[PDB]
C-alpha cells in the first residue's frame, strides 16, 4: 500500500519521506526512488485467522527447517487472536 | 656503479649495479601493508578467520588450515576424522594450486608464456571444486576452528578423481616444455645458490630448504592432521640453485597427486565439525527445534567462543613453506595478539645474498624461485 | 638511583653534540632537497621548517629520549637523501591543504563543540 | 622417505657423448618443444561464448544480498541484529522499532557492499532466513553510491530473485 | 576424555621439562624462569642482558643446536613496567623441537640485536622497530620496514587507534596527494561482547 | 653504565600522537560498573581507561 | 541537415574503434589479480574481445585497480594514471579498490581508490568471478558506446 | 526409514592415478 | 535554518557545511578550483553540465559520497535551470566564453543566460548569488566582451538586487590562459597588467559565501603589484628559459587594466593576494627543456 | 573426412533458418552452431542446448532484440536472463524451468529487469529513518 507525500515522493512502509525544504531531494532530480511496492504490513493484514481447537499451538512458519524456529501460542484469551512472534501469522480458538 | 630504482605482486627494488652485474640489491616492501595483525584484535576467532583467505592469497585453505590448528590446540579440542580428512584433501588441492601458479608464473617472467594458459586452466577446475563446497572460488573460509563448515556434496569426490586422473599429463606437458629446454637451463642453471648453512641460518623454509639438499618436511617430521596415515616422498635437490627448486615442486605436484588419490580412497563417514556446540554451531534443525541449539547458535554468533588464556605458535607447510602463526589468548572471544609468520618474509629478506654477483636479469628469477606473493610478505 | 640504561650518551651534552650535528646534516641537505625534488618552496622556507621541527622537541629533559628523536630524524634524513619519498611526502611538512584552525575562544564557540 | 631430484650422472662412452653433441648441434629438444606446442594448437580451446555460455555455478554460490519474506508477503527479518554482531567487516547497519501492529521490524537495513567480503556469515547466523547471499554476480555499477544498499534495494532483490534464490536453499538446506 | 578433547602426549611433556632442567641450570645468570604448558610448548623466561648469549648457547650446544629462527616478534601489555614482550621462536631440526625465549623492555631501554646470532632476525627486529618503536642496539641497518615513509607513531601498540590519525586523497589544487585528519563517514562501532559469568575456572586470580 | 638520571617519564614526543590530541583530551580511569540487567561480576575486575566523548553527527548520505 | 548526420556516424566509427579495442593495464596489488589473471586464461579469453594482455602504461586504454590501495602505494597509482594518454578510463575491481573493503578501518588503507583517480566502473565482490569481471569490461564498452563527443562539439 | 548418505567413495575404492614422470624417448642414434 | 542545513563536523571531507551551492560553469579553470574548495570542507555542490561526462571525471573525486551531483542543462532553457538550482541556497555563476561559437555570442554568454540565471534563482528562493564579471567591464568599451559584461552586470542586479559581483582582474594560474598564452608565443611598454591568483579568487569567492554582509557589494579581485606588459613578457620567457584569440583577445591585452579604489578588494574578505614571483614557476616549470619583473606603484 | 566436415559445415548453415538467419546469428553471437531448442522467454530469449559439446559450452542463449525498452540486438548482457533460466543456465540444476516451473509467490517481480545503472531508473540510496530530534515550534501570537 504505497502512499505520495504532499510534494510528491512516494512513502516508503517504514514511513520515511523528505519534507518540503528538505534540500536532499536533489538527489532524486533526473532519477528515481528506490521504493519497494509490496508492504508487509498490508499483505499480512490480507492473511485469514486461522481456527484450532486446542489452547495452545505450535507455529513453525511453514517449511519445517526452512521456516522459523517453533513456538508455542497460548489462545486462552478470547478477547484478540495469538499472534506469531516471527511470522505474524494469527491463531484462534473457535469461539462460539 | 649506479643505482636504480625499480618501484612499481608490486614490489619496489632499489639496487647498486657495476655493469650488469648485481652489487648490491634492497627491496622495500610495505606497499601492500594493510594492518591484519592489528585489525584481528578487534574481531573474534571466527570473525577473524577470512583474514588468512587473504593473507596467502594463492594457497587459502592452507591459511586457514594453519590459523585452525592453532585455535583448535588453544581449545584442547580436535576435529572428527572425515573433517581432518577432507583438511588434507584440500590441501593437496591448495598445494597443486600454489605450485601451478608459482611455476607457471615463473616461466611468464622468464618468457615462456604458454603454459601459463596451459595450467591456468586446470587452476579454474581447481577453483570449480573449491567454489562448489564453499560457493566462493578462491577465499572459501572453509575450514573453520572446529573442522570444517558444510560437508561434501554427493557428487563431489568422483569429479576431485576424475579431475586427478589426467593432471599428471598436464604435469607431463610442462616438463615437455620448461625442464630439457637449453634456454631454461641457462636461465635457472647455478642461479641463486644457497649453502645450506647459510638457508639454516637465514630463516629459510620449505622447498629452499630442500633445494640445498637439507631432510626437511613438516607433514613428514611433525605431522598434523592425517598426514602420518599417507604416504608420499619428499623431493630433495642437490646443488640449490633454481633449477632444483623448479624440479622439487614439480615432483611435489607429482606427489600432491599421489595423496589426493589415497585422500579420495581412504575418506571416512561421520561428521564434520566437533560434536560440542560451545564452540561449533548446532545445525540449522536442531536450532530451530532446539531451546540449548538455539542459545548456543545466538551466543557463538554474536559473542564467540572464549579460548582458554595462553600463547602458542603453530606452524605446517604450506606450499611456500613454513607458515605459522604466534596466537596469544587473554581468556575473551577476541584474540589479544595475532603475529603471521610468512615464509616469503624471510626468503624476501634473503634475496639481498641470493642475488651476489649475478646479472640484472638473473634477479628476475631469483624472485620468481623464491615464490615470493606480497600479501604474506606485508600482511 | 633510578638508574636506567643508555642508548647513546651519558648526560645531556652529549645528546646537545648529536642534536647540533643533526642540525648541521639537515641545514646541508635543505638546499640540495629543495633542488631535487622540485619543491616550489624557498630554501629559506624549508630551513625555517627544519628550525620549527627542531624546535617542537625543545623541552625534553632526558638523553634517552633525546637521542631517541635524534636516531629518528637522522632515519628521516635518510629517507630524504637517497629519494625514497616523493615530493607528497615531503610536502605534507607544510599543511597547505588544511584549513587554518582557530586558537581564541569565541571561534571555537561558533564553529562547534570541540575545545 | 625422499627422492633425489638432479642427482644423476652422465655416461661417458663415445655413443652417449655424440647423443649429447647431437643434441647440441641440431637442437632436437628444441624441435621437440615446437612438436609440443604444434601437437597443442590442433586440439579444441577451453574458451566459452560468454555473454552467451556461462561459467558453471554451485547452488552455495554467493552473490548479491536479497531479503527473504515468508508465503503470506510479511518479510522474515525481526531486527536480532546477528548479522550485524557477525559480520567481520561491519558493512551492515540496522534500525529497528516497533511497527503500527507492534510487530519486531527492521526500519533500517543498510549493506556497504564496498565493505562486503562476501563471506556468507550473515546468511548463516540469520536464524529465519531472511538475509541471504543470492546467486547474482553481474551487478556492475557506475558510481560508488548505487553499492551502498538500504532496505528497499535489499527488499527489491529479494522479490527480483525469490524463484532462484528459494530454488538454491532447497537444492543446499539438508547439508546445513 | 572422548573424541572431542584433544589427546595429551606425557612424553613430549617429560622430554621438555628436562631440558628446561637442563638449560636452567647451565645459564643461571640470565634464565629467570621455565614453563612448559599443556599443549607441550616450552617457553624460557631470561632477563634482557642474556639475549645474546641465551641465543648463542641454544643455536651452538651439542644437546641444543636450535639452528633455525622460525619467527621473532614482540606483544604489549601496557599495564606492565616493561611495555614490550620481545619473543623468539626457535627450531631444532636435529631432534626436531621448538623452543620459545622471551624478554622484556620499555619504550626507552633498547634491545641487543641478534642479527649476529640469526641473519633470519634482521628484517624481523626492523618490523618490530616499524610497528612497536623498540630499538634495537647495534643493527646493521635499522628502519622503518612497513609503514609510508614519514609516518609518524607506531601502530601496533595498543594506545594506537585503529584507524590512526592521517589518511591521505588527491587535491586537484596542489595536484598532488595529501594527508589530512582522518575524518569517517561511519564510525567503527565498537562492541562490548565480553560477558561476565568467567568461563574457565583454573585461571580465576586470587581476590587480592 | 646506568644514567641514574632523575626524571619524570614523559614519552609524549616519541608516540607521534598530534598536539592537540594530548593536551585536550582528558581521559577517565575507572572500574566499570556492573551492568544491572545481569547479576554476573566478571566484568568489573579490571580497570579501564577511556577518553572523552567528542561530536558525532549524521552522514547526509546514508545517515 | 548532413552536418548532425556526418558527425552522428564519425563519432560511431571513432566510439566503435575506441571500444572495439581496449588495452588495460592492471594494478596487481593484492588477490583480485589472481582472478584477473583467471579473466585472460583461455575460459574467458579477455583477448578475444580485443582486450589484449598487459599492455604498457605507455600505450594502455583503461586502468584496472585490481587490490588494496594503501596509503605508501597512491602516489604511484597517482602518478601512473597521470602519465596515461587520453581517453582514459579507470575500473575499480573488488571491494578493497571499491570502498576499503575488508581493511577499511585501517590507519594504511586508501578507503577508495576513487579518493585518488575518477573512477567509470565499479566491479564489486571479494574476489569478483573473472566473469563478473568480464561483463564490467562489457559494461564499460557499453558506456563507451554510449558516449557522443562530436555532437557535443557540434552543439557549442 | 531413510539411512545415512553422504559423499563416500564407491565400494572398492577408486582406480589407480598415475603420477609418475612419463617423458618418453623418441629414439634415434 | 532547516536542521537538515546546520554544520557539524570539523570542517572536513566527510564534514557538513550547510552549503548547497549550484557552480553554473564548474568545468572551466575557475570551476575546478571553486568545486575543490567547496567539496574538500564537506558542503554539497550541483553541477551542470553541457558537455560529454567524460569531461567532467575530474571532479568526481572532490567531495565524499553524494556531495557532488551532476545534471545536465543549457542556458536557451529555462526549466532546467529551475529544476538545476530548485534546491540550492547559493548560485555561483561562472559561465563564460572568450569568444564566439556559431550558437552562442557574447551577448548569448554573457547578458542572456546569466539574466535567466538570476531571474529564476530570485523565483526559486535562492538566498545567495554570486556573478562573475571583469574588471574592465563598461558599456563604453570599444570590445564587446567588456561591453556584454556590463549589460549582462546591470541586468543580473536589476533580477536579483542582493547579488554579489565579483570582478576578477585577469587571473592567472597552472590552467590559466595569461601566462600560458604568453609562453606558447615561442607590443608593449604602454600597457600595465594587474593578475590575480586562482586560488586566491577561489578562496574569495568562497569568503563571500561565507560573509553575511556581502550581499549587495560589489568586489574587485586583483594582485599586489601591477606590471607593464613588456617587462611582465620578459620575466614570463626568461622564466620558461626561453630567448625573448582572434580579434578580441589583443584588443582586450592590450588594454591596460583599469582602477577602482572604491570597490573593496581581496584583503576586505581577509586574503593576502599572492604575489606572482611565487607562482610563475609553479605555472612555468612546464614550459622549460630569478630577476623579477620591476612593479609600478 | 574432410567432406564430412563440410557437409556438418553446410547442415549448420541450414539449420540457422537460411543464409539470412545464419548471418544474423554469426554477427550477433559470434558463434553458428546449432542446438536443440529448450525453452523460449517471456521477454524473447531462446535456449539450447547440445550435450555433445565440452561442460561449459554445452547450454546457451540467444538474446532477445527488445527487452523492457532498448534495442537490444547488439547491446546484450548477462543480466537480461530472468532467475529461472538463470539457474538452468548457469548449470546449478538440470532442470529447465519448463519442467518444473518456480513456486508462484505474489510477491515476486512479474518482469525481471536487467542492470540500470548509467540509467534514470538506477538505484539512489537514502536513509529510510524518521527525524530523531524535533524542534519547538515558536508560536505565532505575539508576546506584548
Ligand atoms: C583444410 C581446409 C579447410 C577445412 C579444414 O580445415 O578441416 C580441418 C578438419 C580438422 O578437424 P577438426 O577441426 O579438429 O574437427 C572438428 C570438427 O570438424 C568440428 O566440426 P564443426 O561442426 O565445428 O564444423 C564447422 C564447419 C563450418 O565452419 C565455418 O563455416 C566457419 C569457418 C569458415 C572458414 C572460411 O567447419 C568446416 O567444416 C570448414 C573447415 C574450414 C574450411 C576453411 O579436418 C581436416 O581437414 C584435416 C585435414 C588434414 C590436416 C593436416
Ligand atoms: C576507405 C577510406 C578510409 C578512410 C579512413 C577510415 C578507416 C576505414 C573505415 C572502415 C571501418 C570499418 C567499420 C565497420 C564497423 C561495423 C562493426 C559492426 O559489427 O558493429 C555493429 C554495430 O556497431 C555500430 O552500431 C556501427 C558503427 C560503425 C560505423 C558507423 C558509420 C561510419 C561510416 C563513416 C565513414 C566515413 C570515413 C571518413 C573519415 C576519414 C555491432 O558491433 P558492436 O555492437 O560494437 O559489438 C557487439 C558484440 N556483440 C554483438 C557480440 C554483442
Ligand atoms: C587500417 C586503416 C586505418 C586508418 C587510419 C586512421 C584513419 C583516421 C580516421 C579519422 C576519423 C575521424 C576522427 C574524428 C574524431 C577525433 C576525436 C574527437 O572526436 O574529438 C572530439 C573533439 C572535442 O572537441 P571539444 O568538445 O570542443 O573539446 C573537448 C575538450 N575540452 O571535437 C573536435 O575537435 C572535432 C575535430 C574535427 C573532426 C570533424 C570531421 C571528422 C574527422 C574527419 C576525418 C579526419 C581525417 C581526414
Ligand atoms: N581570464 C580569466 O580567467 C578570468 C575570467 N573572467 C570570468 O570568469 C568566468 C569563468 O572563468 P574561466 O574559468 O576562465 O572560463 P572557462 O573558459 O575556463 O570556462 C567557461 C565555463 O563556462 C561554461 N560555459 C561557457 N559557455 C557556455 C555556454 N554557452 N553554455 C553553457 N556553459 C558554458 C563552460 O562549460 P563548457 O566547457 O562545457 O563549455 C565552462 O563551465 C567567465 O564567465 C569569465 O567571464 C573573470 C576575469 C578573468
Ligand atoms: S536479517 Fe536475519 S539475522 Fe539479520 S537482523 Fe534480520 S532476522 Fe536478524
Ligand atoms: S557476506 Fe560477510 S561481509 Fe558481507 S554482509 Fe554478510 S557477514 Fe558481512
Ligand atoms: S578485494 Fe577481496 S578478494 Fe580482492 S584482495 Fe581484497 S579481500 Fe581479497
Ligand atoms: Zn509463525
Amino acid at each position: 500500500g504505497v502512499r505520495t507525500s504532499p510534494t510528491g515522493e512516494k512513502v516508503t512502509h517504514t514511513g520515511q519521506a523528505y519534507d518540503d525544504g528538505d534540500y536532499r531531494r536533489v538527489r532524486f532530480s533526473d532519477r528515481q526512488k528506490e521504493v519497494n511496492e509490496n508492504f508487509a504490513i498490508d499483505l499480512i493484514a490480507e492473511q485469514p485467522v486461522s481456527e484450532v481447537g486446542s489452547r495452545v499451538i505450535s507455529c513453525d512458519g511453514g517449511g519445517g527447517a526452512l521456516g522459523h524456529p517453533r513456538v508455542y501460542i497460548n489462545l486462552d484469551k478470547e478477547t484478540k487472536t495469538g499472534t506469531c512472534g516471527y511470522c505474524g501469522l494469527q491463531f484462534r480458538q473457535p469461539h462460539h | 656503479n649506479l643505482t636504480l630504482n625499480f618501484g612499481p605482486g608490486v614490489l619496489r627494488l632499489v639496487m647498486e649495479l657495476s655493469g650488469e652485474m648485481v652489487r648490491k640489491c634492497d627491496p622495500h616492501i610495505g606497499l601492500l601493508h594493510r594492518g591484519t595483525e592489528k585489525l584481528i584484535e578487534y574481531k573474534t576467532y571466527l570473525q577473524a578467520l577470512p583474514y588468512f583467505d587473504r593473507l596467502d592469497y594463492v594457497s587459502m585453505m592452507c591459511n586457514e588450515q594453519a590459523y585452525s590448528l592453532a585455535v583448535e590446540k588453544l581449545l584442547n579440542i580436535q576435529p572428527p576424522p572425515r573433517a581432518q580428512w577432507i583438511r588434507v584433501l584440500f590441501g593437496e588441492i591448495t598445494r597443486l594450486l600454489n605450485h601451478i601458479m608459482a611455476v607457471t608464473t615463473h616461466a611468464l617472467d622468464i618468457g615462456a608464456m604458454t603454459p601459463f594458459f596451459w595450467m591456468f586452466e586446470e587452476r579454474e577446475k581447481m577453483f570449480e571444486f573449491y567454489e562448489r563446497v564453499s560457493g566462493a572460488r578462491m577465499h572459501a573460509a572453509y575450514i573453520r576452528p572446529g573442522g570444517v563448515h558444510q560437508d561434501l556434496p554427493l557428487g563431489l569426490l568422483d569429479d576431485i578423481y576424475e579431475f586427478s586422473k589426467n593432471f599428471s599429463f598436464r604435469i607431463d606437458e610442462l616438463e615437455e616444455m620448461l625442464t630439457n629446454n637449453r634456454i631454461w637451463r641457462n636461465r635457472t642453471v647455478d642461479i641463486g645458490v644457497v649453502t645450506a648453512e647459510d638457508a639454516l641460518n637465514y630463516g629459510f623454509s620449505g622447498v629452499m630448504l630442500r633445494g640445498s639438499g637439507i631432510q626437511w618436511d613438516l607433514r613428514k617430521t611433525q605431522p598434523y592432521d592425517v598426514y602420518d596415515q599417507v604416504e608420499f616422498d619428499v623431493p630433495i635437490g642437490s646443488r640449490g640453485d633454481c633449477y632444483d627448486r623448479y624440479l622439487c615442486r614439480v615432483e611435489e605436484m607429482r606427489q600432491s597427486l599421489r595423496i589426493i588419490s589415497q585422500c579420495l580412497n581412504k575418506m571416512p563417514p561421520g561428521e564434520i565439525k566437533v560434536d560440542d556446540a560451545k564452540v561449533s554451531p548446532p545445525k540449522r534443525a536442531e536450532m530451530k527445534t532446539s531451546m540449548e541449539s538455539l542459545i548456543h547458535h545466538f551466543k557463538l554468533y554474536t559473542e564467540g567462543y572464549q579460548v582458554p588464556p595462553g600463547a602458542t605458535y603453530t606452524a605446517i607447510e604450506a606450499p611456500k613453506g613454513e607458515f605459522g602463526v604466534y596466537l596469544v589468548s587473554d581468556g575473551s572471544s577476541r584474540p589479544y595478539r595475532c603475529k603471521i609468520k610468512a615464509p616469503g618474509f624471510a626468503h624476501l629478506a634473503g634475496l639481498d645474498k641470493m642475488s651476489k654477483g649475478h646479472m640484472l636479469a638473473d634477479v628476475v628469477a631469483i624472485i620468481g624461485t623464491q615464490d615470493i606473493v606480497f600479501g604474506e610478505v606485508d600482511r | 638511583g633510578t638508574s636506567v640504561k643508555p642508548i647513546f650518551s651519558r648526560d645531556m651534552n652529549e645528546a646537545k653534540r648529536r642534536v647540533r650535528e643533526l642540525y648541521r646534516a639537515w641545514y646541508r641537505e635543505v638546499p640540495n632537497t629543495v633542488h631535487l625534488f622540485q619543491l616550489d618552496i624557498s630554501v629559506k622556507q624549508g630551513r625555517d621548517k627544519v628550525r620549527e621541527m627542531f624546535m617542537k622537541n625543545a623541552h625534553v629533559t632526558d638523553p634517552r629520549v633525546v637521542d631517541l628523536l635524534v636516531i629518528k630524524g637522522k632515519m628521516e634524513l635518510e629517507e630524504t637523501i637517497n629519494v625514497w619519498k616523493q615530493r607528497t611526502h615531503i610536502m605534507r611538512f607544510f599543511h597547505e591543504t588544511e584549513a587554518p584552525r582557530p586558537t581564541d575562544f569565541l571561534s571555537k564557540f561558533y564553529v562547534g563543540h570541540d575545545p | 622417505t625422499y627422492k633425489f631430484v638432479n642427482m644423476r650422472e652422465p655416461s661417458m662412452d663415445m655413443k652417449s657423448v655424440t647423443d649429447r653433441a647431437a643434441q647440441t648441434l641440431l637442437w632436437t629438444e628444441l624441435v621437440r618443444g615446437l612438436g609440443m606446442t604444434l601437437s597443442y594448437l590442433f586440439r579444441e580451446p577451453a574458451t566459452i561464448n560468454y555473454p552467451f555460455e556461462k561459467g558453471p555455478l554451485s547452488p552455495r554460490f554467493r552473490g548479491e544480498h536479497a531479503l527473504r519474506r515468508y508465503p503470506s508477503g510479511e518479510e522474515r527479518c525481526i531486527a536480532c541484529k546477528l548479522c550485524e554482531a557477525v559480520c567481520p567487516a561491519q558493512a551492515i547497519t540496522i534500525e529497528a522499532e516497533p511497527r503500527a501492529d507492534g510487530s519486531r521490524r527492521t526500519t533500517r537495513y543498510d549493506i556497504d557492499m564496498t565493505k562486503c567480503i562476501y563471506c556468507g556469515f550473515c546468511q548463516e547466523a540469520c536464524p529465519v532466513d531472511a538475509i541471504v547471499e543470492g546467486p547474482n554476480f553481474e551487478f556492475s555499477t557506475e558510481t560508488h553510491e548505487e553499492l551502498l544498499y538500504n532496505k528497499e534495494k535489499l527488499l527489491n532483490n529479494g522479490d527480483k530473485w525469490e524463484a532462484e534464490i528459494a530454488a538454491n536453499i532447497q537444492a543446499d538446506y539438508l547439508y546445513r | 576424555t572422548r573424541p572431542t578433547i584433544r589427546p595429551r602426549n606425557d612424553v613430549v611433556h617429560k622430554q621438555l621439562s628436562a631440558f628446561g632442567q637442563y638449560v636452567a641450570e647451565i645459564l643461571p645468570k640470565y634464565v629467570q624462569q621455565v614453563q612448559v604448558s599443556c599443549f607441550n610448548e616450552l617457553e624460557i623466561f631470561i632477563h634482557p642482558d642474556g639475549v645474546i648469549p641465551v641465543l648463542t648457547f641454544l643455536r651452538d650446544h651439542t644437546n641444543a643446536q636450535f639452528k633455525s629462527l622460525a619467527d621473532l616478534t614482540a606483544v604489549d601489555v601496557p599495564t606492565r613496567q616493561n611495555r614490550f614482550e620481545i619473543v623468539y621462536n626457535l627450531l631444532s631440526l636435529r631432534f626436531n623441537s621448538r623452543i620459545r625465549v622471551k624478554t622484556y623492555t620499555d619504550e626507552l631501554t633498547p634491545i641487543e640485536s641478534s642479527v649476529t646470532v640469526y641473519k633470519a632476525a634482521n628484517w624481523y627486529e626492523r618490523e618490530i622497530w616499524d610497528m612497536f618503536g623498540v630499538f634495537f642496539a647495534n643493527h646493521p641497518d635499522l628502519r622503518r620496514i612497513l609503514t609510508d615513509y614519514g609516518f609518524e607513531g607506531h601502530p601496533f601498540r595498543k594506545d594506537f587507534p585503529l584507524s590512526g590519525y592521517v589518511e591521505l586523497r588527491y587535491d586537484d589544487e596542489v595536484k598532488r596527494v595529501v594527508a589530512e585528519p582522518v575524518e569517517l563517514a561511519q564510525e567503527f562501532r565498537k562492541f562490548d561482547l565480553n560477558s561476565p559469568w568467567e568461563a574457565f575456572p583454573a585461571y580465576r586470580q586470587p581476590p587480592e | 653504565q646506568l644514567i641514574a638520571v632523575d626524571e619524570k617519564l614523559d614519552i609524549t614526543t616519541l608516540t607521534g600522537v598530534p598536539e592537540e590530541h594530548i593536551k585536550t583530551r582528558k581521559v577517565r580511569i575507572f572500574v566499570p560498573a556492573r551492568n544491572n540487567m545481569q547479576s554476573g561480576v566478571n566484568n568489573t575486575k579490571k580497570w579501564k581507561m577511556e577518553f572523552d566523548t567528542r561530536e558525532r553527527w549524521e552522514n547526509p548520505l546514508m545517515g | 541537415s548532413r552536418g548532425e548526420y556526418v558527425v552522428a556516424k564519425l563519432d560511431d566509427l571513432v566510439n566503435w574503434a575506441r571500444r572495439s579495442s581496449l588495452w588495460p593495464m592492471t594494478f596487481g596489488l593484492a588477490c583480485c589479480a589472481v582472478e584477473m589473471m583467471h579473466m585472460a586464461a583461455p575460459r574467458y579469453d579477455m583477448d578475444r574481445f580485443g582486450v589484449v594482455f598487459r599492455a604498457s602504461p605507455r600505450q594502455s586504454d583503461v586502468m584496472i585497480v585490481a587490490g588494496t590501495l594503501t596509503n605508501k602505494m597512491a602516489p604511484a597509482l597517482r602518478k601512473v594514471y597521470d602519465q596515461m594518454p587520453e581517453p582514459r578510463y579507470v575500473v575499480s575491481m573488488g571491494s578493497c579498490a571499491n570502498g576499503g573493503g575488508y581493511y577499511h578501518y585501517s590507519y594504511s588503507v586508501v578507503r577508495g581508490c576513487d579518493r585518488i583517480v575518477p573512477v567509470d566502473i565499479y566491479v564489486p565482490g571479494c574476489p569478483p568471478t573473472a566473469e563478473a569481471l568480464l561483463y564490467g569490461i562489457l559494461q564499460l564498452q557499453r558506456k563507451i558506446k554510449r558516449e557522443k563527443r562530436l555532437r557535443i562539439w557540434y552543439r557549442r | 526409514a531413510s539411512k545415512v548418505k553422504q559423499d563416500m567413495p564407491p565400494p572398492g575404492g577408486y582406480g589407480p592415478i598415475d603420477y609418475k614422470r612419463n617423458l618418453p624417448r623418441r629414439g634415434l642414434s | 535554518l532547516h536542521h537538515a542545513l546546520i554544520p557539524h563536523g570539523k570542517g572536513g571531507r566527510s564534514s557538513v557545511s550547510g552549503i548547497v551551492a549550484t557552480v553554473f560553469g564548474a568545468t572551466g579553470f575557475l570551476g575546478r578550483y571553486v568545486v575543490n574548495h567547496l567539496g574538500r570542507m564537506g558542503s554539497q555542490v550541483i553541477v551542470p553540465y553541457r558537455c560529454e561526462p567524460y569531461d567532467t571525471m575530474h571532479l568526481r573525486p572532490m567531495g565524499d559520497l553524494g556531495q557532488i551531483i551532476f545534471m545536465e542543462w543549457n542556458g536557451k532553457d529555462k526549466d532546467s535551470i529551475r529544476k538545476v538550482v530548485e534546491h540550492s541556497n547559493v548560485v555561483i555563476n561562472l559561465v563564460g566564453r572568450e569568444w564566439e561559437t556559431k550558437n552562442f555570442d557574447f551577448e548569448d554568454v554573457f547578458v542572456k543566460i546569466p539574466h535567466a540565471i538570476a531571474q529564476v534563482s530570485k523565483e526559486a528562493g535562492v538566498e545567495k548569488l554570486i556573478h562573475i564579471s571583469h574588471l574592465n567591464a563598461d558599456i563604453k568599451s570599444p570590445s564587446r566582451y567588456l561591453r556584454s559584461k556590463a549589460v549582462g552586470e546591470k541586468e543580473v542586479r536589476a533580477a536579483f538586487p542582493e547579488a554579489t559581483i565579483i570582478k576578477p582582474s585577469d587571473i592567472f594560474g597552472r590552467e590559466d590562459r595569461f601566462l600560458n598564452y604568453f609562453a606558447s608565443m615561442r607590443l608593449g611598454k604602454e600597457t600595465v597588467k594587474q593578475p590575480v591568483y586562482i586560488v586566491d579568487v577561489s578562496k574569495g569567492i568562497i569568503n563571500a559565501i561565507k560573509d553575511p554582509d556581502a550581499k549587495g557589494k560589489t568586489f574587485a579581485f586583483v594582485g599586489p603589484n601591477r606590471y607593464l606588459l613588456f617587462d611582465l613578457v620578459q620575466y614570463i620567457f626568461a622564466v620558461a628559459y626561453r630567448p625573448f584569440t582572434t580579434r578580441d583577445k589583443v584588443e582586450r591585452v592590450h588594454m591596460s587594466d583599469m582602477t577602482l579604489p572604491h570597490l573593496p578588494g581581496l584583503e576586505d574578505l581577509g586574503i593576502q593576494a599572492t604575489p606572482l614571483e611565487l607562482k610563475a614557476i609553479e605555472v612555468l616549470r612546464r614550459h622549460r627543456t630569478v630577476k623579477p619583473a620591476k612593479t609600478v606603484n | 573426412e574432410l567432406v564430412q566436415v563440410l557437409r556438418r559445415g553446410l547442415q549448420q548453415v541450414s539449420g540457422h533458418g537460411g543464409l539470412r538467419g545464419y548471418l544474423r546469428v554469426l554477427f550477433r553471437a559470434n558463434d553458428v552452431r546449432v542446438g536443440t531448442l529448450v525453452g523460449e522467454d517471456k521477454y524473447g530469449n531462446k535456449y539450447y542446448e547440445d550435450n555433445k559439446q565440452f561442460f561449459g559450452r554445452h547450454r546457451w542463449v540467444i538474446y532477445t532484440t527488445e527487452m523492457n525498452g532498448r534495442d537490444t540486438f547488439w547491446d546484450v548482457d548477462g543480466s537480461m536472463v530472468p532467475p529461472e533460466w538463470h539457474r538452468w543456465l548457469h548449470c546449478m540444476t538440470d532442470d529447465p524451468p519448463t519442467t518444473k516451473p518456480p513456486t508462484a509467490r505474489k510477491y515476486i517481480w512479474t518482469n525481471h529487469k536487467f542492470n540500470v545503472s548509467g540509467t534514470p531508473q538506477q538505484y539512489v540510496p537514502y536513509s529510510t529513518t524518521r527525524k530523531k530530534i524535533q524542534e519547538w515550534v515558536p508560536p505565532s501570537t505575539p508576546y506584548k
